[PDB]
């Protein structure tokens, strides 16, 4: 089978930037090159076929080029709705999708609004609302003791308008080891915070 | 778009073909066996009621061309996941046409059929400039400057082509 | 009027086989192939194989040959994709695509979710949470759950988190919203959770 090496695997760029995604086929694919935009809960959307033919309904900022074994997808002026996973697809001999390129939208710094929610067994939640960039550290502490290995984190996709994230951290503790303790803290570290923010009870 | 087109319910071509067909027909005359050569006339037309884009479980795609005094040339298509062909070419000729068949001892309507070498990859058109030969009983049909495509989702020929072995 | 209607979500034990269907309409069934494509967070988009209904001719990908078996039934315009030796890595949304080979004319189905797990269908427990308000949807299987606020009236500031798989093989998530601190006494808030897999429907009014 033909193999598609797509580059990069990931990238972050701001609104108005020029995004360039490349794809390299293991053999000459005679321009039977297409580009798909994949969004969560939705069927992949065709942007371009035949290397450079824009599909009806797709904005002119998406463009294709290439020949032989080397192809490029260019997004000339990146929009906020363009955060998605892009995939090349060869259809010269059977079908082969590339590895995908996750495009993240860069924007100004936004500090998270931190809120804590009190807890069979115990579950205490911590919400980091609308922040940028993605990188955030949540640390649980019960009576100033680092909670290692008993918490799961969850993040939403980027906002279609804002380009921000939100994060939930849930700390699960046995109701026996929860009962004896009284101080439950959620310590948040983020670029938008001068020093860690603690919300507790 | 093409010399011969078969249209789908939504007005989109499903089969398109260009070619200039040369016939050679050995027929029975009152003074012996005679050979007759002629071309598919520039006024030949697609028979709309007999041409088909395929019907679920019922039929397969066909291009039926009517010419001269009661004659027809049919191209029946078949396919698999990657390839397609004119599985059967049918030639129906009225021997009572005195222009193509003078002195014919029979006024019969003859029907001849053959498997063709017209084949291409799916999403590519068959191409043959030098001409493809179809040998039937007493009939040779040579299709010159041929571009034929079936299973079309648009009223246009694909950019890909499967050339006939005769061209190289 | 091209339409491809795929069978509903499946929950399969490891080692089992699954057979998903795709009913076609609005076009000549024997004029195109039907392709199958896997969409997973781990491996993204993957072409599995295609089948020409009418002949049954089926080209497979190097990765999915043997693993997947495509069949077709022209009498009901339906295609099938059977998958054997199910494992956690087979958990994904499988799409059926009507195309020959040119993607310019490809039409995609809505997809079918296959969850490979040994867990049993369990309903969620709904617990409550500018002020931030919400509700926790805990210990449920399988995905998905639908969460709305005020029967769909409250849409601004809502953040329904992607569920997370716990060690017990059950899922858990939170749906939050940020509403002004003044509106606490006057406007009351209702989260509407619908777990179609276990036919669970729980409405939760949130207050301190």
């Amino acid at each position: 089978d033909i193999q598609m090496t797509q580059s990069p695997s990931s990238l972050s760029a701001s609104v108005g930037d020029r995004v360039t995604i490349t794809c390299k086929a293991s053999q000459d694919i005679d321009r039977y090159m297409a580009w798909y935009q994949d969004k969560p809960g939705k069927a992949p959307r065709l942007l371009i076929h035949d290397t450079s033919t824009l599909q009806s309904g797709v904005p002119s900022r998406f463009s294709g080029s290439g020949s032989g074994r080397d192809y490029t997808l260019t997004i000339s002026n990146l929009e906020p709705e363009d955060f998605a996973t892009y995939y090349c697809l060869q259809y010269d001999n059977l079908w082969t999708f590339g590895g995908g390129t996750k495009v993240e939208i860069k924007r100004t710094v936004a500090a998270p609004s931190v809120f804590i929610f009190p807890p069979g067994t115990a579950s205490v939640v911590c919400l980091l609302n609308n922040f940028y960039p993605r990188e955030a550290k949540v640390q649980w502490k019960v009576d100033n003791a680092l909670q290692s290995g008993n918490s799961q984190e969850s993040v939403t996709e980027q906002d279609s308008k804002d380009s921000t994230y939100s994060l939930s951290s849930t700390l699960t503790l046995s109701k026996a080891d929860y009962e004896k303790h009284k101080v439950y803290a959620c310590e948040v570290t983020h670029q938008g915070l001068s020093s860690p923010v603690t919300k507790s009870f | 778009m093409a010399m011969f087109m078969v249209k789908n319910g939504n007005g989109t071509a499903c089969i398109m073909a260009n070619f200039s067909a040369a016939f050679s027909v050995n027929y029975d005359t009152k003074s012996g066996p005679k050979n007759m050569t002629f071309d598919l006339p520039s006024d030949a037309t697609v028979v709309l009621n007999r041409s088909s884009c395929g019907k679920e479980n019922t039929s397969d795609p066909s291009l039926v061309i009517a010419f001269g005094r009661g004659h027809t040339l049919t191209l029946n298509f078949t396919r698999n996941a990657t390839r397609y062909s004119v599985q059967l070419m049918s030639f129906v000729y009225n021997l009572s046409d005195t222009h193509l068949f003078p002195n014919a001892s029979s006024k019969e309507i003859k029907t001849v059929e053959s498997i063709t070498d017209i084949r291409a990859d799916i999403d590519k058109k068959y191409r043959c400039v030098s001409g493809t030969q179809v040998h039937m009983n007493n009939v040779t049909v040579t299709l010159h400057d041929a571009t034929i495509q079936a299973y079309l989702s648009n009223s246009s020929f694909s950019r890909g082509e499967t050339r006939c072995e005769q061209d190289r | 009027q091209v339409q491809l209607v795929q069978s509903g979500a499946e929950v399969k034990k490891p080692g089992s086989s699954v057979k998903v269907s795709c009913k076609a309409s609005g076009y000549i069934f024997t004029n195109y192939n039907i392709h199958w494509v896997k969409k997973s967070p781990g491996q993204g988009l993957e072409w599995i194989g295609a089948i020409y209904p009418g002949n049954g001719d089926a080209p497979y990908s190097q990765k999915f040959q043997g693993k997947a078996t495509l069949t077709a039934d022209t009498s009901t315009s339906t295609t099938y994709m059977e998958l054997s030796s199910l494992r956690s890595e087979d958990t994904a949304v499988y799409y059926c695509v009507r195309a020959n080979w040119d993607v310019a004319f490809a039409y995609w189905g809505q997809g079918t979710l296959v969850t490979v797990s040994s867990a049993s269908t369990k309903g969620p427990s709904v617990f409550p949470l500018t002020a931030a308000l919400g509700c926790l949807v805990k210990d449920y299987f399988p995905e998905p759950v639908t969460v709305s606020w005020n029967s769909g009236a409250l849409t601004s500031g809502v953040h329904t988190f992607p569920a997370v798989l716990q060690s017990s093989g059950l899922y858990s998530l939170s749906s939050v919203v940020t509403v002004p601190s003044s509106s606490l006494g006057t406007q009351t808030y209702i989260c509407n959770v619908n777990h179609k897999p276990s036919n669970t429907k729980v409405d939760k009014k949130v207050e301190p």
